[PDB]
C-alpha cells in the first residue's frame, strides 16, 4: 500500500548512499600508510596507582589543566584526584551509589555524575562554603545515564538508555535539544575539539553525528556489527573512532562518511570498553576486556605495546588535554597514571 | 632401632631435593595470588611458604652434620644462627596452621561474620604474634637454659658445646627435658589442639551448606591438610621432646629419627596447602 | 560565612584568659583554622594555626609553651587557650579560616577580632616603603621583598597579598601571586621572579586605600611583611 | 501521520548532506600526514620526552 513503497523508496536511498560511500571510497588508507615509518615498539610505566576507591570504577576524564581527574566508582563516591600528587581534592558522596559516568567542566567549577538513576547530577566544587554540592538535579531521561558532557559551564549534552541523547541547559534545568534517530541504547558520546559537533555509538552497531544547534543528525556513519560501549574524536575533528563490543575498533572519517581502517587481531576476542586518542592522533589507545590496554598505531593498524598490568577489566581510560599522560581506571578500584619514556 | 650416618644424610638431601623445588614456586603461587587481591588465606600461606623456605636452606647444613655422625665440621659461630634456621620453622609452621585453620572455622561457621573482619591486617597482626612469641620462646629457652648460656657458664659458645666435634646434640637431659617441653606444651600442642577443633568445626558447617558434592569431600582433604601435616610431619619430632621429659632414660636415636620427619615437613607442607 | 570572637578585655600580666572564635555558615570542620594577632599602630603577627580534625598542630616560636589554638567541630567553635600573659601580648587577635588543596585560596576570610589590652631559620619578610601618597586613576606598584625564593620545586610561589581597610579586618587580595581571590575586582593584579614581589592596581577608586601585606607560605613559622600604607 | 514528516525531514537530512565539497581521499591522507609530522616532535608519547622535562617521572 503506503508504507511498502515508502519502506522500498527508504531500501533505495540506503542502495544509493552505500553505492556512493563505494564509488568515493577510490583505495583505502592501510596502502596510503604502507611508506610511513612505524611507530614502533611502545613502553608505557606505572607512573601513579590512585589507591582509595572501594569499589568498581566505571568512569573518569581529565581537565582541562591536565592535572585533575574525577571519578565515578559503586562505592558510590566522586572523587576528584589531584594526579600529580595522588592527592584527593574532594570525595564527593553520591545521592544513587549506581555511577555509569562523569565530567570534568572545562572550567574545572562543575563535574558531573549520572548512573541508573537517570539523573545526571552536576556539583559545584568552587563555592564560598568550602565543601561541594549538588547545584542542579537534571532529570526527564527514561533511560540510564551513560555519557555526559559539557559544550560550556551552561550547556551540557547527555546520552541515556532511551535511544535519545540531550543537550541540557544547567541554569534553567530544562533539555535545550533533544537528539532521536537511534533505535538501541545509546552508551557514549565524543564531543568535538571545536564544539560544534558532537557523536554518538548506540546499542544498534551505529555511530551517529549530531550537531548542537541544528537539533537532528547529520551522518549516521554505520560500519560496526556489535554495540559501540565507546566513541572518541579524531585531535583535528575531522575523523573519530567508535570502539565495539566485537573486539575490534573502526575509525570513521567525517568528510568520507565511510570507514577507513578496521583495528582487530585474531587473539583478541573480548569488546573495546573505552577508546581515547592520543594528542597527535598516532597513537589509538583503546581499553579492552582482557585486562589489557592495547595501544593501535592509527595509521597503520599493527599494535605497539600493551599496559597490560591492571588485572582487571579496564572500564575507563582518558588522555591528558596536552597529551603527557593516559590514565586508565578498571574495576579493581585502582586508577593507573602512564606515559611514554625511554 | 637404627640409623647410619649416610641414611640420615640421604633422608636429609631428599627434603633438599623435594622441598626446594617446591617451595620456590609455593611462594611464587603465593605471590601470583598477592599481587591481584591480599586475603587471609594468602597471608598464612605466604608466612608458611616463606618459613618453609628457611627451612629448605637448613637441611643442607644439617645434612652434612648428619654424616659427621653427630659432628659440626661447619664453623662453631654458624650453630647459633643455624639453631634459628632450622629449630624456628619447626615451631613457626605449627603456629601457623593453627592459625590458618581458625580462619577456615571462622570462615565457614559464620559466614557474614567473618566477610565484616575479611581485612588482612587482622591477619598479620596474628601471623606477627605468631611472628613475636615463637621468636620470643626459644630466644628466652636460648638465653636462660641453652648451653653457653645463662645457667650453662663455660668457653663453650651461645650455641653450641664442643666435648667431641656439636649444634645443641649434648645439651644436658636434665634441663633440656623440662625446657624442650615448654615448647612442645605452648608453641605445637595448643596450635594442635587449636586445628582439631577448627577441623571438625570446618565440617560441621562444610555439610550444611548446599556443594556440587564438595561439602564433605573436596573440602575435606584440603582442611584437613592442615592438620595432616601436623600430625604427619612435625608430630613425630615433638612427640620425641615431651616423650624425653616423662622418659628422661629414653634413647636419643628416637629424637634423631624424628629430627627427619619433622625435617620433612618442607616437602608435604606446600602439597597440602594447595597453593602450588 | 561568618566567624565571630570573643573573650577580649584588660587582664592583667602572667594571668589567664579563653579566646573563644564561633564559625557559622560554612563547613567549620574541613577548614583550617589561624590565629593573627595586630599589635596597636603595627602590622599583622601570627600566633597559631590547627589543621582540620586536629591531625597537627603549630605555634609561633614567640609564643610556643605559653598560647594554645584548639577547634571543636560539634559546636562549630574555635578556642585560643590563654594563660602567661606579657605586655607584648596586648594586641587585634583574628580568627582566620583556609582550606588547603591544589587550586585553594587560604586566608580567604577573616574574623572580626577583639581587642586585648595587657595592663602593668624564620623568613624575614621587609617592604621599602610604608605610607605610598596616592591620587585615584593611576597605577600603584607595591614592593615585598623575601630573604629566600619562595618559588619550591613544584612551580609554585607562595604569596598572598592583604588589603587591611582602616577600622575592618585585612582581606585577601591575590594567593601565589597570579590567582584572583573571589570577589576582588579584576583591577588588582600581581607579579614575581623569586625575589623581586610586585602588586599592581590597574586604575584606582576610592576603596583602594588601606594597609598592604605581602605573605610567605613556604615554610613555618608564618611571617608577616612590613606594611604599606596607602594614603590620599 | 508522523511517517510521512519523518520521511520527509530524512530526505531533507540526506540532501543537505549531499551537497557538501568532499576532496579525494589522498588529500585527507596527506594532510594527516602532514598533521602527525609537524606534531610529531610534540607529541610526549610518539617520541618520548627527557626525564627531567617529563613532569610525573
Ligand atoms: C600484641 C600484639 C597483637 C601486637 C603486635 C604488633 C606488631 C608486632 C605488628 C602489628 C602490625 C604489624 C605490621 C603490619 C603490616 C606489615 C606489612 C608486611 O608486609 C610486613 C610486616 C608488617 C610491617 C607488620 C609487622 C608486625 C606488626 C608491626
Ligand atoms: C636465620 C634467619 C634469621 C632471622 C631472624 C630471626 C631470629 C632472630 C634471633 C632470635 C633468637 C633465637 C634463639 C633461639 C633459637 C633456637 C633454639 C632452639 C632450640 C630447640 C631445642 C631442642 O629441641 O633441642
Amino acid at each position: 500500500s503506503e508504507l511498502d513503497q515508502l519502506r522500498q523508496e527508504a531500501e533505495q536511498l540506503k542502495n544509493q548512499i552505500r553505492d556512493a560511500r563505494k564509488a568515493c571510497a577510490d583505495a583505502t588508507l592501510s596502502q596510503i600508510t604502507n611508506n610511513i615509518d612505524p611507530v614502533g615498539r611502545i613502553q608505557m610505566r606505572t607512573r601513579r596507582t590512585l589507591r582509595g576507591h572501594l569499589a568498581k570504577i566505571y568512569a573518569m576524564h581529565w581537565g582541562t589543566d591536565s592535572r585533575l581527574l574525577v571519578s565515578a566508582s559503586q562505592d558510590g563516591k566522586l572523587i576528584i584526584w589531584d594526579s600529580y600528587t595522588t592527592n584527593k581534592v574532594h570525595a564527593i558522596p553520591l545521592r544513587s551509589s549506581w555511577v555509569m559516568t562523569c565530567a570534568y567542566a572545562p572550567s574545572g567549577n562543575y563535574v558531573a555524575c549520572g548512573g541508573l538513576d537517570n539523573i545526571c547530577s552536576i556539583y559545584n566544587l568552587k563555592t564560598r562554603e568550602g565543601n561541594v554540592r549538588v547545584s542542579r538535579e537534571l532529570a526527564g531521561h527514561t533511560g540510564y545515564l551513560s555519557c555526559c558532557r559539557f559544550l560550556d559551564d551552561n550547556q551540557i549534552v547527555t546520552s541515556s538508555g532511551d535511544t535519545t541523547c540531550a543537550l541540557w541547559d544547567i541554569e534553567t534545568g530544562q533539555q535545550t535539544t533533544t537528539f532521536t534517530g537511534h533505535t538501541g541504547d545509546v552508551m557514549s558520546l565524543s564531543l568535538a575539539p571545536d564544539t560544534r559537533l558532537f557523536v554518538s555509538g548506540a546499542c544498534d552497531a551505529s555511530a551517529k553525528l549530531w550537531d548542537v544547534r541544528e537539533g537532528m543528525c547529520r551522518q549516521t556513519f554505520t560500519g560496526h556489527e556489535s554495540d559501540i560501549n565507546a566513541i572518541c574524536f579524531f585531535p583535528n575533528g575531522n575523523a573519530f573512532a567508535t570502539g565495539s563490543d566485537d573486539a575490534t575498533c573502526r575509525l570513521f572519517d567525517l568528510r568520507a562518511d565511510q570507514e577507513l581502517m578496521t583495528y582487530s587481531h585474531d587473539n583478541i576476542i573480548c569488546g573495546i570498553t573505552s577508546v581515547s586518542f592520543s594528542k597527535s592522533g598516532r597513537l589509538l589507545l583503546a581499553g579492552y576486556d582482557d585486562f589489557n590496554c592495547n595501544v593501535w598505531d592509527a595509521l597503520k593498524a599493527d599494535r605497539a605495546g600493551v599496559l597490560a598490568g591492571h588485572d582487571n577489566r579496564v572500564s575507563c581510560l582518558g588522555v591528558t588535554d596536552d597529551g603527557m599522560a593516559v590514565a586508565t581506571g578498571s574495576w579493581d578500584s585502582f586508577l593507573k597514571i602512564w606515559n611514554g619514556s625511554s | 632401632m637404627d640409623l647410619p650416618p649416610q641414611l640420615s644424610f640421604g633422608l636429609y638431601v631428599a627434603a633438599f631435593a623435594l622441598g626446594f623445588p617446591l617451595n620456590v614456586l609455593a611462594i611464587r603461587g603465593a605471590t601470583a595470588h598477592a599481587r591481584l587481591r591480599l586475603t587471609p588465606s594468602l597471608v598464612y600461606a605466604l608466612n608458611l611458604g616463606c618459613s618453609d623456605l628457611l627451612l629448605t636452606v637448613s637441611l643442607p647444613l644439617k645434612a652434612v652434620e648428619a654424616l659427621a655422625s653427630g659432628a659440626w665440621p661447619l664453623p662453631a659461630s654458624l650453630c647459633p644462627v643455624f639453631a634459628v634456621a632450622h629449630f624456628f620453622p619447626l615451631y613457626a609452621g605449627g603456629g601457623f596452621l593453627a592459625a590458618l585453620s581458625a580462619g577456615r572455622y571462622l570462615g565457614a561457621a559464620f559466614p557474614l561474620g567473618y566477610q565484616a573482619f575479611r581485612r588482612p591486617c587482622y591477619s598479620w597482626g596474628v601471623c606477627a604474634a605468631i611472628w613475636a612469641l615463637v621468636l620470643c620462646h626459644l630466644g628466652l629457652v636460648f638465653g636462660l637454659e641453652a648451653p653457653g648460656g645463662w645457667l650453662d657458664h663455660s668457653n663453650t659458645s651461645l650455641g653450641i658445646n664442643t666435648p667431641v666435634n656439636v649444634c645443641l646434640e649434648a645439651w644436658d637431659p636434665a634441663s633440656a627435658g623440662p625446657a624442650r617441653f615448654s615448647l612442645s606444651l605452648l608453641l605445637f600442642f595448643l596450635p594442635l589442639a587449636i586445628t582439631a577443633f577448627c577441623y571438625v568445626g570446618c565440617l560441621r558447617a562444610l555439610a550444611r551448606s548446599g556443594l556440587t558434592h564438595r561439602r564433605k569431600l573436596r573440602a575435606a582433604w584440603v582442611a584437613g591438610g592442615a592438620l595432616l601435616t601436623l600430625l604427619l610431619c612435625v608430630g613425630p619430632y615433638n612427640a620425641s621432646n615431651v616423650a624425653s621429659f616423662l622418659y628422661p632414660n629414653l634413647g636419643g636415636s628416637w629424637r634423631k629419627l624424628g629430627l627427619i620427619t619433622g625435617a620433612w615437613s618442607v616437602v608435604l607442607n606446600p602439597l597440602v596447602t594447595g597453593y602450588l | 560565612v561568618q566567624l565571630v570572637e570573643s573573650g577580649g578585655g584588660l587582664v592583667q600580666p602572667g594571668g589567664s584568659r579563653k579566646l573563644s572564635c564561633s564559625a557559622s555558615g560554612f563547613a567549620f570542620s574541613s577548614f583550617g583554622m589561624h590565629w593573627v594577632r595586630q599589635a596597636p599602630e603595627k602590622g599583622l603577627e601570627w600566633v597559631a594555626y590547627i589543621s582540620s580534625g586536629s591531625g597537627t598542630i603549630y605555634y609561633a616560636d614567640t609564643v610556643k609553651g605559653r598560647f594554645t589554638i584548639s577547634r571543636d567541630d560539634p559546636k562549630n567553635t574555635l578556642f585560643l587557650q590563654m594563660t602567661s600573659l606579657r605586655s607584648e601580648d596586648t594586641a587585634m587577635y583574628y580568627c582566620v579560616r583556609s582550606i588547603y588543596y591544589y587550586g585553594s585560596s587560604p586566608f580567604d576570610f577573616w574574623g572580626q577580632g577583639t581587642t586585648l589590652t595587657v595592663s602593668a631559620a624564620d623568613i624575614v619578610m621587609t617592604q621599602a616603603t610604608s605610607s605610598v601618597p596616592v591620587t585615584p586613576g593611576e597605577s600603584v606598584s607595591i614592593s615585598c621583598r623575601s630573604s629566600k625564593s619562595l618559588l619550591h620545586s613544584n612551580g609554585n610561589t607562595y604569596l598572598y597579598w592583604f588589603l587591611q581597610r582602616p577600622g575592618q579586618s585585612p582581606q585577601l587580595l591575590i594567593y601565589r601571586m597570579s590567582n584572583l581571590a573571589s570577589g576582588v575586582p579584576d583591577r588588582f593584579s600581581g607579579s614575581g621572579s623569586g625575589t623581586a614581589f610586585t602588586l599592581t592596581i590597574s586604575r584606582l577608586e576610592a576603596e583602594d586605600v588601606g594597609v598592604y601585606y605581602c605573605m610567605q607560605h613556604l615554610e613555618y613559622p608564618l611571617t608577616f611583611g612590613a606594611g604599606t600604607k596607602l594614603e590620599l | 501521520t508522523a511517517s510521512i514528516a519523518q520521511a520527509r525531514k530524512l530526505v531533507e537530512q540526506l540532501k543537505m548532506e549531499a551537497n557538501i565539497d568532499r576532496i579525494k581521499v589522498s588529500k585527507a591522507a596527506a594532510d594527516l600526514m602532514a598533521y602527525c609530522e609537524a606534531h610529531a616532535k610534540e607529541d610526549p608519547l610518539l617520541t618520548p620526552v627527557p626525564a627531567s622535562e617529563n613532569p610525573f617521572r
